[PDB]
């Protein structure tokens, strides 16, 4: 059984039941039962999201070179005002968030459609709906679970990477490749900033403090710059 | 058998290893009796909590002022945010005040009769303030990881690191503060300070800690 | 540390204790309210 | 039985011979405990190669290149072609990570023996590893060890001892004089009563800090010379 440290011995609570279990849990966050079945959906939930920004990142930026997704939220102008597509994703988000919550917490209660009485979900697991949400399957279901929790987890790191090379060099993922491939010996993190007992040296915030949107001055700060190497 | 504070002393007898970071160090004998023992330990584990989240705080703030962020030093931040922010500091202290007696009266109350914060006069909650054991209140709303409810060696093992952490915290305020009365300046400001030359920039030549020096 | 509770609860200590915590409140009200005379 | 490290003296009772270069000296009674005397000579023998590999090289350096200082060889500047003015963050990056995979799976082998001797990518090559500290195999590829191991180990043992003894008198050569232990060797040859410890000790060569790039790095000697 393949883990995370070979020649280790895995945590008790995990016994390799669950999709992408690997032995790793060095704080044993997932002793409990009822914490470990919040803690399954909300992995589940974080890695479809990351793999979708992902996605959505790298397409922005093939598509939309002369757009920076982090300048997305600002330099996007739609015929629809901003408060309207927040209240509208805000009621959706709600709706859908609320039935996804009770069907953790209650399994098998919202698996009918409220429109129509002549649909319904059949019978299935907490975090993997199906039915409608599945309509084609090729391949193994274990195995496709593997795959989606593993490809959730580099997605998950992979965001978090866009984050910080987007605060750190101000460039997306594609230009700060490019950029690092250019010259790979001095483009590392340990190129850009160094600590010693006399001296510690950040690379600066690359986003601007403040943006200007529509007269409102919301502030952008980069992610825990102070404890930046 | 388990490590005292003073190696070769046999520990106190009201002191047998069952509590976390139990080393036999009462010369005083303030914690003999049970009852006090147990409000004592209920003391320090707030201590080192509170102390905890003030070291931290001070750490942070002083990485701040240190780096180009505008933050200010510890000793000031009170004074900076008070003016630069329209709060009445009256007001301030009276909400903390109401807050904190709420809180602390029911840890209390929970305290003289265990359990009793548990019955649902408190808008209907019930397993969410009965308490695992003195000074650890266990439940969905302290706890809501359940790290107390899982695996009783991790748990004996983060209730020691837990106390280790605590005292090494009230150290570390109590340090902050004789260095800013000593010193006067920042926590981070005395440790470059001390960097940029140990052999000459210490307490022994700060001129204050030593009088005859 | 029973015995020195007990010592402590002692009448001479005690009144010590009492007295000095009274001569301490009217120090305090005289000190910041000068030469009380009439209510 | 065997030869002591000094005459008369008792060996502890946990130094029974059973390790290479056994002299039952242990003054401090660290290897009382037998997980932390099981770390020390994985330590020991860590130190051993590296020391054997820091003297060969130094010497190797200085005999193939006398005009560069191996105390300031680490400096970019100093650096060979094609890596003269090379950025350090980069190199640190390598070795940072390289470095880390390699020790890890060592001390994954320490904790659990015999636990990751098998390739985790191309399986069915693995290493025989029969004792910890000597896992053979790719490691070995001439088969020196379908021999008497234990004489050999006991001459690589104190080979790295002598090695370790030799790096730090190396360290400590080049604190107090400035130069290479083969330039301190010459310079004690051309006069013997003029250049040894008794002048040149309370002299520490060493700058206070050497600006490496764009940071400071402070450097000092072992003991408190004159700068």
């Amino acid at each position: 059984r393949p883990l995370w440290l070979p020649g280790s011995t895995p945590p008790a609570h995990l016994k390799g039941d669950l999709p992408g279990d690997f032995g790793f849990d060095p704080l044993g966050l997932g002793a409990n039962a009822e914490s470990l079945k919040w803690f399954k959906e909300s992995e589940l939930v974080h890695s479809r999201w990351a793999m979708a920004a992902v996605a959505g990142i790298l397409v922005q930026e093939i598509v939309r070179p002369d757009v920076f997704w982090y300048n997305a939220g600002k330099e996007v102008e739609s015929p629809l005002g901003p408060l309207g597509l927040l209240a509208v994703e805000f009621f959706l988000m709600h709706w859908v968030e609320v039935r996804r919550w009770q069907d953790l917490r209650k399994p098998g209660s919202v698996d009918q459609d409220p429109i129509f009485s002549q649909y319904k979900l059949p019978p299935h697991e907490v975090g993997y709906p199906g039915g409608v949400f599945a309509p084609f399957i090729p391949g193994d279901l274990a195995e496709l679970k593997v795959k989606e929790i593993k490809n959730g987890r580099l997605a998950m790191l992979a965001f978090v990477g866009f984050v910080m090379a987007a605060q750190v060099t101000g460039k997306g993922p594609i230009a700060a490749l490019q950029e690092h491939l250019a010259d790979p010996w001095g483009t590392t993190i340990f190129s850009k900033a160094a600590v010693v007992p006399g001296q510690a040296v950040a690379p600066p915030c690359k986003i601007p403090a403040s943006v200007s949107y529509k007269g409102i001055e919301i502030p952008t700060p980069c992610f825990l710059q102070g404890l930046w190497p | 058998v388990r490590p005292v504070w003073f190696p070769g002393n046999p520990p106190p007898a009201h002191l047998d290893g069952s509590l976390a970071g139990d080393y036999g160090f009462d010369p005083l004998f303030l914690g003999q009796e049970p009852q006090t023992l147990k409000w004592y330990v209920q003391a320090e584990l707030v201590h080192g909590r509170f102390a905890m989240l003030g070291a931290a705080g001070i750490i942070l703030t002083s990485i701040g002022a240190k780096v180009g962020l505008g933050f200010p030093e510890w000793y000031d931040a009170g004074k900076v945010v008070v003016e630069k922010n329209n709060i009445d500091f009256p007001t301030l202290m009276v909400i903390q005040f109401y807050l904190m007696g709420w809180a602390e009266t029911k840890r209390w109350y929970d305290f003289k009769n265990p359990g009793s914060q548990a019955d649902g006069s408190f808008l209907g909650f019930t397993e969410e303030f009965k308490g695992l054991e003195n000074g650890y209140p266990g439940g969905r709303f302290f706890d809501p990881m359940g790290l107390s409810r899982g695996d009783a060696a991790k748990y004996q093992e983060y209730k020691q690191k837990e106390v280790k952490n605590g005292r090494l915290a009230m150290i570390a305020c109590l340090g902050f503060a004789a260095q800013y009365a000593a010193t006067g300046k920042g926590p981070l400001d005395n440790l470059a300070d001390h960097l940029a030359d140990p052999n000459h920039v210490n307490f022994a030549t700060n001129g204050v800690s030593i009088p005859i020096a | 540390m029973k015995d020195f509770t007990t010592y402590l609860s002692t009448a001479p200590v005690i009144a010590t204790i009492w007295f000095t915590f009274t001569a301490g409140l009217l120090i305090e009200i005289n000190r910041y309210f000068p030469d009380p005379l009439v209510f | 039985d065997r030869k002591l490290w000094a005459p008369g003296v008792v060996a502890p009772e946990y130094l029974k011979g059973d390790l290479a270069g056994d002299y039952g000296w242990d003054p401090l009674g660290l290897g009382a405990d037998p997980t932390a005397l099981k770390w020390y000579r994985q330590s020991e023998l860590q130190h051993a190669r590296w020391a054997m590999l820091g003297v060969a090289g130094v010497l190797v350096q200085e005999i193939v290149k006398p005009d560069v200082y191996f105390y300031e060889a680490g400096l970019p500047q100093n650096l060979p072609e094609p890596f003269t003015n090379i950025n350090m963050g980069g190199l640190l990056a390598w070795e940072f990570i390289l470095m880390h995979w390699v020790e890890v799976r060592r001390w994954q082998d320490y904790k659990n023996f015999g636990s990751v001797n098998e390739d985790p990518i191309f399986k069915g090559n693995k290493v025989p590893n029969p004792e910890m500290g000597y896992p053979g195999g790719i490691f070995d590829p001439f088969g020196f060890s379908k021999g008497n191991l234990k004489e050999l180990q006991t001459k690589e043992i104190k080979n790295g001892r002598l090695a370790m003894i030799a790096y730090m008198a190396f360290i400590l050569q080049a604190q107090a004089t400035g130069k290479g232990p083969l330039a301190a060797l010459s310079a004690h040859l051309s006069n013997p009563f003029g250049n040894n410890i008794l002048k040149n000790i309370g002299t520490c060569t060493v700058p206070h800090s050497v600006d490496v790039q764009g940071l400071t790095i402070p450097l000092t000697c072992l003991w408190p010379g004159s700068q």
